[PDB]
This record gives C-alpha cells, structure tokens and sequence, in this order.
C-alpha cells in the first residue's frame, strides 16, 4: 500500500507571485517576473 | 502675431505706447514704427517710392480702423485670431492662424524593465499646419491660404506609418511576387527604429498660398528649404504661380532678399533681378 503524494512547494510560490502582482494591478510585469523566478530554480 | 503667412496695432499691442525696430520685387525693408497711431511699415516695394499711407485713429472717414487681436496657446497649439474692420470698405475682415496642429502618428510605449510610460518625447514642433481663413463682408471664402510649415516629415511619415500598419496585410499576396516590387515597398517604407521616423525629412515645407477670391481654383505653390548650411541660415523658396507665370528664387535672411524672378520662355528661362 504505497500511496505517492508529492512536495508541492515551487507551484504555490508561483500562485503566490501571481497574487502578489495582480494585488499590486502590475499584471504586465507578470511574464517578466515568473519566468526570472523560473530561472532562480533552475540554477 | 509672429507668425508666417495692421502691423502698426499689434506691434503698439505688444509693448498705449511707442516703438520702433529696424532690418523685393527694389527692397522690403521690412521696418516696423508703431506709436498708439503711428504705423510706419515700409512695403509697395516696385526711382519713385510710394508708400502705402493711412492716417488712423486707435464706418466713419483721416479714416479710423478697427484692429482686435486675440491670443491663447494651448500646449502646442496657438491660436491667434484678428478682426479688422475699415471704415472706406465697411466689411469687416477676419485672419485665423493656428501653429503645430499637425496630427501625431507615434505611440506611448510601456518599458517594463523601468516600469513605466515613455510618451512621444520627439517633440520638436517643427511641424506648422497654419491654416489661414479671410472673410470679407458677404464672402465668407474671401481667402483660404492654407500653406504648411512642417518639414513635411510629419506628412510622410505619418502617410507611411498608415500604410505599413493598416494596409500591408490586406494587400493580396499575388502583388508581391512581381519582381522588384519588393525593393519598391522597402525603399519606400522602411523598417521603423524605435518610436523614431521612417524618412529624416526636416527644413522643407510646402506653402500653398491659395486663395478663392481668384477665379476657379489657382492655387500658389511654394517649396520653401530652411537649413543652416546656406549661409548659415535663411529661407530658400521656389515659388510657382499657375497665373502670374512667375518661378520666383527668393533667399531671405532677416529681412535680406536675394529675389530672382524667373519666366519660361515667352527652357530659355528670362532673370528678373
């Protein structure tokens, strides 16, 4: 009975971001700054 | 006032008071004593000298005219409007000028990295549509001399950004393919660069100095040239009349006139100096 469940961390950072900025009515800044936060996982 | 695009009143207007300033076919001398009414301006320039006398008082006839003179500038926009009424005449008669009109076809561009608006900066104002409207007594459309002073880049370019924008796409494709019509096109249109212009066109102008007083439509064609590389400074203008049959050259520089008035043979062109 194994049962996998998987750390969720990065995909709720992003929603966070995407909340954060459409708060601050800066939506047009979203594609610019996700993506930077995309590269910071990737190195 | 102090526009391309009588004197005596609105010189006296600038500043109930006195002044006078210094410096054509024969010379303009184009020299303005205003005292209000003093209004010594010479001008009927042909020795006999005549000038263009009228005692005034700042329908009744020496003979008193009426000058008004309304001003206000918005943004780039300026306009200036004149009501002169003339007791021997009796018809009163209107003058409308209006500066850098001229439509915009640049854009706002957000910057994300600063995070903000970049609006038109170019704003030279070089551009001048003045629209000149006279009416005299019942004819509304005494004179129309709508002649503007933009360096024609404002025209072009904005020609040009209409067709790359709006009308490329709709063009069919069978067009294209016919040879060095493509040259064509980019020759004509070419790339933009930044919110800047297509064409540096700059200093020239194109003033019609039309008027409907004449019969039918004969307009008055004048390509003018402003650019420092003719003796630093000074307007060179080619003149075509369709009526008075005269390519008239004229360099003027304060008031400084080199005027050659050239008639085609009556090919063999004929110099008035």
């Amino acid at each position: 009975g194994i049962m996998p469940r998987k750390y969720l961390i990065e995909k709720h950072n992003i929603k966070v971001l995407k909340k954060k900025l459409s708060q601050a009515y800066s939506t047009q800044q979203l594609t610019k700054v996700v993506q930077e936060y995309k590269n910071l996982i990737q190195n | 006032a102090s526009q391309e695009s009588w004197r005596s009143i609105g010189s006296a207007f600038g500043l109930s008071g006195a002044a006078a300033n210094g410096r054509t076919v024969d010379g303009q001398a184009d020299v303005g004593a205003s005292l209000k009414a003093i209004g010594v301006s010479a001008s009927n320039i042909t020795l006999i000298p005549s000038l263009k006398l009228t005692a005034a008082k700042q329908a009744v006839s020496q003979k008193p005219e009426l000058s008004a003179c309304w001003t206000g500038e918005a943004g780039a926009d300026r306009a200036t409007l004149l009501v002169n009424v003339d007791p021997v005449m009796r018809s009163v008669k209107l003058a409308a000028a209006v500066r850098t009109p001229g439509p915009e076809w640049r854009k706002v561009l957000y910057n994300d990295e600063t995070d903000l608006l970049e609006y038109p900066a170019d704003d030279g104002a070089r551009h001048t549509l003045y629209v000149q409207h006279e009416v005299r007594g019942r004819d509304l459309l005494h004179a129309t001399r709508l002649g503007c002073r933009l360096d024609l880049g404002r025209l072009v370019n904005y020609v040009v950004d209409f067709v790359d924008y709006r009308i490329e796409e709709n063009i069919p494709s069978f067009v294209w393919n016919v040879p060095l019509l493509p040259q064509l096109y980019s020759l004509l249109v070419p790339a933009d660069n930044d919110e800047q212009v297509r064409h540096r066109i700059t200093g020239w102008e194109l003033d019609v100095s039309h008027d409907f007083a004449r019969s039918g439509l004969l307009p008055v064609v004048a390509i003018s040239k402003t650019s420092k590389k003719l003796l630093g400074g000074g307007t060179l203008t080619a003149s075509y009349d369709a009526a008075a049959r005269e390519a008239g050259v004229s360099l003027s520089r304060k008031g400084v006139s080199v005027g050659a008035r050239v008639a085609r043979a009556e090919g063999r062109p004929s110099i008035h100096v």
